[PDB]
DNA sequence: CGTGCATAGTCATTCATG
DNA sequence: CATGAATGACTATGCACG
């Protein structure tokens, strides 16, 4: 037996397959949890092994091998690696993992090996998982059909535009800027309230990109396109000092402190400008480069020009909707965050609801008995089997299925306790949960509202100022 | 380094092109070493299509095991070049690169019915007595969960053992292979320019216009 | 501050304490359970995260780990590696992992990457194990005094000598020749039974090694000289065959059939020998190996000589016993084993009878309240706290602390069963429970009986013929 | 490749020797770059005691960025040679193994009192309020474990970039409060015996030597 | 070239012993 | 130079894009 194939089919086949997989399950974000798949499975593993910021840290091989085992058929070092840059301040804004150990830096040195380092969920990453164990998210199966995996994110705050992310497949590569979590969330609220917003007034709000690692951004034209588009060019320049001396403490997203040092001096010794004079001094807490004829402004002016002192950085914003590749703008990334969150809070609300309704009814119940208690333990007594018990209820008292389980498995100090009054104020607060709840279900400003307080509740909690500045 | 079959004869003697080592291992293991010869490539090959190519060991290698060379001419070295990667889908995509690298240089093997591709399952599913089924991809998984579970899933060949290897995706009795044959020059090239190319501009219209992300 | 010291006196601080470790904790065997520390750790922690025979296999990496995060500061190569020996039934002889996938083989090929392969525990492993979870065997921390982790095996069979173990430390190294579970045992309980025995007697029991791969092992005296002392040196010859051509169907022990092939064929190139005329054509199950004056018997003496067709065993038989290196014969392996499964016995029993006591304590409990019900329910509900409840039951009916948890938890489909008869039943199967166990216990005699007992038991069930043979 | 201090002052500079990459990655980062300069090693070191020496990548490059030679010849380059491995045992092996290179060969330096070990913690244990304690080895660690009663954590460094760079400096490297160890020789006979044995070729010995004197209690 | 996820590999060293 | 646990690292590939 042998199929025959062409090669043109076979080649269209197996890229095509290639290529969506690439798009989706490896490189680019979703836009509504702004996440690729190995971070949101790093994320979901560690929460479900309960890794989590207030408690103690957690050797990061064993994570790795259980996220390798349970959900990500790949390299330990791929997971790895992504689990670090996620425990990685300069290049995270709001970080979503905390490690213990050496992590790399700025100069950028490696980092430890997973066997040295330890690593927890951070605590605004809780934020991301929040609400999950309620229904409130899409669950697959995972390569083993063996356990079941969300394919994004509750996602309490806007993840995407907040750390960015990039960014490389087939067709398609993106680069998001870090946004700042109060900003971002800001124009959040203000869409949900006027839906049909411009960008002008959005960017009264989120006025451009918030990189971890400060620095000076200048070109709100071309932001402005970015934000539109998807698509554009900034610069950005290290921030300055001059002592009396040349004083750099803060340096460009995604540059290399290092070498970026090193390409300085080259400029020295190939003596390539005038007055050229450059000492590195940084130590833990602090960035601190140091650098006759004070053609000063002319060596600043030089250096930006000829390295990377001052860069340009690029917007290529692109994120997965509806299963598939899109550039977009702020616009489509907010909106769609949004109506995420919209689904979010309204399935919490139906998980939630259901769950009260059952405790209310078996709550009624036990009610119901407190009153008959005599004549029901007689009733179990005189039964035959613990089912027997149950079914001789249902058949007497006409009680339900659930009710009997309920009242047969109630322990026995629990008659300890026979008060009408208690069960009543739990009723009560059952029947005023529950109609509050099918408001949201079916009250669809009601919900909105839920939603402006849930991110306010956020932005006060993990709000920071700014720390790049816009020129 | 290769392992190479006991007879040495270019009429009925196969080369087994194989992801990696590990991999390699279980190949080696279950196989006719009569007329099954195999030989390991470290992972992802050079894009041919993008003196950087006959410089890659990996390329260079692939050329002395096989003999004819790069130009060409023909009979060694075997009467079959068969392409046997992880079922997964970087396995495609090497499928992928190591084809427009014999379409590229080597043409006529390809053009002749020399190059084919081995179709070794993906998942393993199973319910003294035993039913067990293969899936080769999603799709498939659906219809074989509906009838049957336990289900197994090569994240690589390594992890299969010799008697599975052999019994449904070595073995000539039951094997299935393909036959990558070319029927266009004109077609090929224009596809592999595109999807292996090195423009990417149309690349990503062939994917807008011809991926279904459902 | 600086503290002065010598070359001579921190030199042998620090050599002392490496010396021990490696010695210790990581090469040597403790006498015991056979088991160097790796090899313990992957057991105890597969098993934990019930990892069994019987139940489905498991992504190795997750495997790998786990041990590392708990149990096993080091590398995970290290773990793995051991763990795919465990694995190897042609160098273990009854094996305590199996694998599925690649794992290497005879022609030396490499196992896998963990990333691919997956693993369970054995059959027998489990025997290893048994009554590991009712405080039979000395437990000690982690590293992290984070969990508490065995400190050897209870070891149902005589693990050491069945597997062999090789074996490199400083000052000392050892190499240890697996042998047949079955012959093993015999000899064992025979020592149970005459403890005064001499070598020669338990020789007739434990003959000598039997290799996994089979082959043909010839030195009888040089044998007893290892049991006896702990050292010796054997002559192992591949198994010929003569067909009308040289068939070789069995090679020795910890012998490479790739290169031994190549070997053999460079015998021919090199010309080296007469008639030399040579193929491998193995395959998944069965080894073959294919060799005009047909000097037949001076090619084949010749290649014994000249190659590892026949190679020599060496014994060097090195175990941890009392927390040091020590080079033992069969005797002081068998005798030390089977006083193992003595503390191993009692202790089991200990904790055994500490728990019939306590359900028989409560039992007698129940079967008085099934006397009082109707008056102590009455009183359950009269009271105020599930406490009060409680301590009302100590002061009126004065039961006990844990009588009364017992009698105020009871659910109440359990008062559906009021029938002293049952109870009772059971209290007669706890009395004749602990009498027989308080027996062990004080009973010496009694108690190697039932050592004698169980290893009949395993022996049965994972008794297998001799592989290799004896000249 | 070594990370070398700013000034270049043979005076009062000084070289740390690390057991690896990650190890010295945490070193690079809590240090005084003005004087402290540092070079990572990839685990276990050539046994000099036991030609094959200068053609190990690992010894040449000890000696190219330490200056003198093996002969020797001193003052370059630092006055002092720092090695700081891994707290636990394989880390004393490392020591071991340096320490019998500088006594082969660089014996003065060794002689001279430019040798040194440095100590850094194995056990972190811990109880807006904390308390917490280092420890060395498992002695230390009942005491410890005895002092801080219940409620505790306990964090064992399975090498140096596991701990930060706060910690690393605070307790380890920083010389007003870190304590380091000076090797000198005050034989030469006691010492070529006891390196001959211990780490010498003939084993025979060195057995008898752990089996008299390594409590194996 | 580097960036971030992926594919898949390799090397030095110790220790005892034939 | 293997053998078995350990110490500690490295290399080639695709993919879009400035
Ligand atoms: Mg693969
Ligand atoms: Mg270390």
């Amino acid at each position: 037996n042998i199929q025959n194939m062409s090669l043109e089919d076979i080649m269209g086949e197996r890229f095509g397959r290639y290529s969506k997989y690439i798009i989706q399950d490896r490189a680019l974000p979703d836009i509504r949890d702004g996440l690729k798949p190995v971070q949101r499975r790093i994320l979901y593993s560690m929460n479900k092994d309960s890794n989590t910021f207030d408690k103690s840290y957690r050797k990061s091989a064993k994570s790795v091998g259980n996220i390798m085992g349970n959900f990500h058929p790949h390299g330990d070092s791929s997971i790895y690696d992504a689990m670090v840059r996620m425990s990685q301040n300069w290049k995270n804004r709001e970080i979503l993992v905390e490690m213990h150990g050496n992590n790399g830096s700025m100069d950028g040195d490696p980092p430890a090996a997973m066997r040295y380092t330890e690593a927890r969920l951070s605590e605004i990453a809780g934020y991301l998982l929040q609400d999950i164990e309620k229904k409130t998210v899409p669950f697959a199966w995972n390569f083993d059909d063996t356990e079941k995996e969300p394919t994004v994110l509750p996602a309490a705050f806007p993840n995407l535009l907040v750390n960015g992310s990039t960014g490389i497949s087939a067709g398609y590569a993106t680069d998001i800027p870090p946004h700042n979590l109060a900003e971002v969330i800001d124009a959040a609220v203000y869409m949900i309230d006027h839906p049909t917003a411009k960008i002008d007034k959005l960017m009264e709000f989120l006025p451009g990109p918030d990189f971890p690692t400060g620095a000076i951004i200048q070109g709100r034209d071309e932001i402005k396109k970015a934000y539109e588009t998807g698509k554009g060019r900034v610069v950005v320049r290290s921030k300055t000092e001059i002592e009396k001396q040349i004083v750099i403490t803060e340096i460009p997203y995604e540059i290399n402190k290092a070498n970026l040092v090193k390409k300085i001096d080259d400029v020295r010794v190939n003596n390539k400008v005038a007055g050229i004079a450059v000492r590195d001094e940084s130590d833990r807490d602090g960035l601190r480069i140091a650098i006759k004829d004070a053609n000063t402004e002319l060596v600043l002016n030089y250096l930006f020009k000829y390295t990377d002192l001052q860069i340009n950085y690029n917007f290529n914003m692109v994120a997965i909707d509806n299963f598939t590749p899109r550039q977009v703008g702020i616009v489509p990334i907010l909106s769609s965050y949004i109506a995420h969150r919209r689904e979010v809070i309204l399935a919490r609300s139906r998980f939630d609801k259901e769950k009260a309704e059952k405790r209310l009814h078996i709550v009624e119940g036990l009610i119901r008995v407190i009153s008959i208690l005599d004549e029901v333990i007689a009733l179990i007594r005189a039964s035959e089997n613990k089912a027997d018990a149950k079914e001789n209820l249902k058949v007497s008292y006409d009680f339900t299925e659930e009710q009997a389980e309920a009242i047969v498995t109630l322990q026995l100090y629990r008659l300890t306790n026979t008060d009408v009054v208690v069960l009543q104020e739990e009723e009560a607060e059952l029947r005023e949960k529950i109609a509050m709840l099918a408001a949201i279900i079916g009250d669809e400003r009601t919900m909105y509202n839920l939603m402006k307080k849930e991110l306010r509740e956020v932005k006060k909690k993990f709000a920071t100022p700014r720390l790049s500045s816009l020129e | 380094k290769l392992t190479p079959a006991q007879s040495k004869n270019p009429a009925k003697n196969e080369l087994y092109l194989v992801e990696g080592d590990s991999a390699g291992g279980s190949a080696k293991q279950g196989r006719d070493r009569k007329f099954q010869a195999i030989l390991p490539l470290r992972g992802k090959v050079i894009n041919t299509a993008k003196a950087d190519i006959l410089k890659n060991e990996e390329i260079n290698t692939m050329i002395y095991t096989i003999g004819a060379g790069v130009d060409f001419s023909i009979e060694a070295n075997y009467d079959k070049i068969i392409i046997m990667t992880d079922a997964d889908t970087d396995g495609a995509h090497i499928q992928t690169l190591l084809l427009t690298f014999f379409y590229r240089y080597m043409r006529p093997l390809v053009e002749a019915g020399h190059v084919y591709i081995a179709l070794p399952p993906l998942y393993k599913m199973s319910k003294k007595k035993e039913e067990v089924a293969y899936a080769w991809t999603d799709g498939e998984l659906e219809e074989l969960r509906k009838q049957f579970a336990t289900l197994q899933r090569y994240k690589g060949l390594g992890e299969m053992n010799a008697d599975q290897l052999w019994e449904t995706t070595m073995n000539p009795e039951t094997r299935t292979l393909i036959r990558v044959t070319i029927e266009d020059l004109a077609r090929a090239e224009r596809r592999v320019n595109v999807l292996m190319g090195d423009k990417v501009e149309p690349r990503r219209k062939w994917i807008e216009d011809n991926v279904k992300f459902t």
